[PDB]
């Protein structure tokens, strides 16, 4: 809640953007796995933000990348299999 | 939920399983199990969530897991 | 906090359960013995479940580490009694479980008595409790649960029922006991002979001892 997220996606690809601002990318621990994705961001003053859902489609942990960027976070999931995820996590 | 570490290894508690498994290999249909509960009816021993009803209690240990689900760490 | 709320509560029936008592004790039926194998039935049922519990906790049957049923009759009181070290009711149980609410069998089986199906059903509706109200004009359960403490239920099914804290009985450690007041043409069930082929007509390969005292 401290951050809101949003995603797009391509046939082969879904871009998740976490909007944090000043962000030192040391701070920022991000994991993928089968079909989940994990993004831990640490904050000295306060608890730290965390985004772990499940995911609608399987991924390849593998070829999935993030950069940390001045104004955002992108992650960019590489999908399993060539389908429309009908929403990021899931069961919703 | 809490935070948690998809590295960490868990016990899976849905009936049937009981394995050790880490998340980041988690999925889908990872899991076998009986979503459950059982069902102690009219002298019939059996499982809900597959409908199958037996008579023997032994009998009734060894009906196979009948769903494919999400490991579950609780 | 009232520190002493433990009287004796007083419920109403269901209506619709109020119907079936009702049923059940004002039409004839020639085969009312099958009582007998509704109740060894939710005794059975009640073992499977203490049985199940304890395959992943052991200390579950420390109150009562035999799993068993016994009959008792009794001449001088006319009273027909079945015990059982099932997993027991909690007084939650109790009230929810008999008489204060409709479980959806009940008005199934009105109606499929009412088409001509016969009342050895009772038991696949979901109600085959009541049947024991086909030989007995008053029944006591009393049950204890590893959860809570021990309770007396009774009934002489005149639309009511009652709960109350039982700390004077005998204590069963776990299971529950029925205690049948059988009206005056039914004392046929208090013979052991009677008691002994019907228990190997209806029952006979149920998983747990019966035995007869
Ligand atoms: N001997 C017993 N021990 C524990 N619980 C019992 C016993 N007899 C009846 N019960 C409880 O009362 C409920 C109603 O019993 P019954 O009217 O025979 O319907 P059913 O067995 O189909 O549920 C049971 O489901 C059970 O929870
Ligand atoms: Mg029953
Ligand atoms: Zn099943
Ligand atoms: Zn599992």
């Amino acid at each position: 809640a401290k951050y809101r997220h949003e995603y797009y996606q391509k046939p082969e690809e879904v871009v998740v953007t976490v909007f944090a601002k000043g962000i030192p990318k040391q701070n920022v621990n991000i994991d993928f796995g089968e079909q989940i994705l994990s993004v831990v961001i640490e904050v000295p003053g306060e608890d730290a933000y965390y985004l772990q859902p499940r995911l609608f489609g399987k991924i390849i942990p593998d070829k999935c990348k993030y950069e940390v960027l001045s104004t955002k976070i992108e992650i960019c999931l590489a999908k399993a299999d060539i389908i429309t995820w009908a929403s990021l996590e899931h069961g919703k | 939920a809490a935070v948690i570490d998809i590295n960490q290894p868990q016990v899976c508690k849905n009936k049937g399983c009981g394995q050790t498994f880490k998340e980041r290999d988690n999925h889908e249909t990872a899991c076998s199990h009986h979503p459950g509960p059982a069902v102690f009816h009219d002298r019939l021993r059996g499982w809900k969530c597959c409908d199958v009803h037996v008579k023997e209690f032994d009998e009734f240990m060894e009906i196979p897991p009948c769903t494919k689900g999400w490991h579950s760490s609780s | 906090h009232h520190a002493a709320a433990t009287e004796t509560e007083t419920f109403a029936f269901q209506a619709e359960i109020n119907q079936l008592l009702s049923l059940i004790i004002n039409t004839f039926y020639s085969n009312k013995e099958i009582f007998l194998r509704e109740l060894i039935s939710n005794s059975s049922d009640a073992l499977d479940k203490i049985r199940f519990e304890s395959l992943t906790d052991k200390s579950k049957l420390d109150a009562q580490p035999e799993l068993f049923i016994h009959i008792i009759p009794d001449k001088a009181t006319s009273t027909l009694t079945i015990v059982d070290s099932g997993i027991g009711m909690t007084k939650s149980d109790l009230v929810n479980n008999l008489g204060t609410i409709a479980r959806s069998g009940t008005k199934e089986f009105m109606e499929a008595l009412a088409a001509g199906a016969d009342v050895s059903m009772i038991g696949q509706f979901g109600v085959g409790f009541y049947s024991a109200y086909l030989v007995a004009e008053r029944v006591v359960v009393t049950t204890k649960h590893n959860d809570d403490e021990q309770y007396v239920w009774e009934s002489q099914a005149g639309g009511s029922f009652t709960v109350t804290r039982d700390t004077s009985g005998e204590q069963l450690g776990r299971g529950t006991k029925m205690v049948l007041y059988l009206k005056d043409d039914q004392m046929e069930y208090l013979e052991e002979r009677r008691i002994k082929d019907l228990v190997k007509k209806h029952s006979e390969f149920i998983s747990y001892p019966i035995s007869l005292w």
